[PDB]
């Protein structure tokens, strides 16, 4: 699972 | 990366990461060598027997990253490609001969702390490091073993082996834009670059000057640490040319 | 043109931990 930006 | 160790904060800040939009997940390496331009292999991108053929509209890449899956706020930047460049002689029928890609960025991209390009080699720094036994260094996200995958940026120091001993390990046809690295089983250290670090960097760093400078991208190899095997990498130099006129025309 | 000095060694006469061994093997064999 990858973590998110913005 | 195999036998390697974390990076340092800030110990490679060239290094980049090549992502996919949808689904998310990290397809390459590659590097940064100017505001503008970042570098990697031609198989990232193109590979037609597997159906890759990422467009520029495909991918994103992340520049000053540590970790591998957080967000790094404040430290890293993320951006949309303008166009990629595939070498036109890049042979994937074969052995990955010209194994070499440029991508060109929207925007360029502010240097820091963690965000600095690296050099690419003149004939001299070439002829100079380019040595069985001088010592590079590969940098990557890429699989620990042949868990699993890092948690953070992974660094390994390797030789360069000499052409003969490269040649006569693998049964695939070695041409002069390809050099291979790892130590031999009777030198005992172990260290391998592995999938997911594909396309990442092979640097050295100049005695002349102190800079760093990129003489491989990371390429292709049987398995991963393999004793009696070593990991191939694309002679960037001998391609110099076609990066220089690549960059000079589109460059912008 | 700044190509390749690191901020947060080169220019700020930092080493890290590994690179010697990068220089060690240009010197030693
Ligand atoms: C790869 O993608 C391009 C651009 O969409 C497409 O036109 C072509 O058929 C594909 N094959 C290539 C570039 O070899
Ligand atoms: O499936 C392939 C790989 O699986 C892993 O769990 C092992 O540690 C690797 O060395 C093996 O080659
Ligand atoms: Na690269
Ligand atoms: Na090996």
């Amino acid at each position: 699972i990858f973590e998110p930006p913005e | 990366i195999v036998e390697g160790s974390d990076a340092e904060i800030g110990m490679s800040p060239w290094q980049v990461m090549l992502f996919r939009k949808s689904p998310q997940e990290l397809l390459c390496g590659a590097s940064l060598i100017s505001d503008r331009w970042v570098l990697t292999a031609a198989h990232c991108l193109l590979y037609p027997p597997w159906d890759k053929n990422f467009t520029e509209n495909d991918l994103l890449v992340r520049i000053g990253k540590h970790s591998r899956t957080r967000y790094e706020r404040n430290i890293e930047k993320i951006s949309m490609l303008e166009k990629i460049y595939i070498h036109p002689r890049y042979n994937w029928r074969e052995n990955l001969d010209r194994d070499i890609a440029l991508m060109k960025l929207k925007k360029p991209v502010a240097f820091s702390d963690y965000i600095h390009p690296v050099c690419l080699p003149d004939r001299e720094t070439a002829a100079s490091l380019l040595q069985a036994g001088y010592k590079g260094r590969v940098t990557g996200w890429g699989n620990l073993k042949e868990k699993g995958q890092p948690s953070v940026l992974q660094v390994v120091n390797l030789p360069i082996v000499e052409r003969p001993v490269c040649k006569d390990s693998t049964r695939i046809r070695i041409t002069d834009n390809m050099f291979c690295a790892g130590y031999k089983p009777d030198e005992g250290k172990r260290g391998d670059a592995c999938e997911g670090d594909s396309g990442g960097p092979f640097v050295m760093k100049s005695p002349f000057n102190n800079r760093w400078y990129q003489m491989g991208i990371v390429s292709w190899g049987e398995g991963c640490d393999r004793d009696g095997k070593y990991g191939f990498y694309t002679h960037v130099f001998r391609l110099k040319k076609w990066i220089q006129k690549v960059i000079d025309q589109f460059g912008e | 043109a700044d190509c390749g000095l690191r901020p947060l060694f080169e220019k700020k006469s930092l080493e890290d931990k590994t690179e010697r061994e990068l220089l060690e093997s240009y010197i030693d064999g």
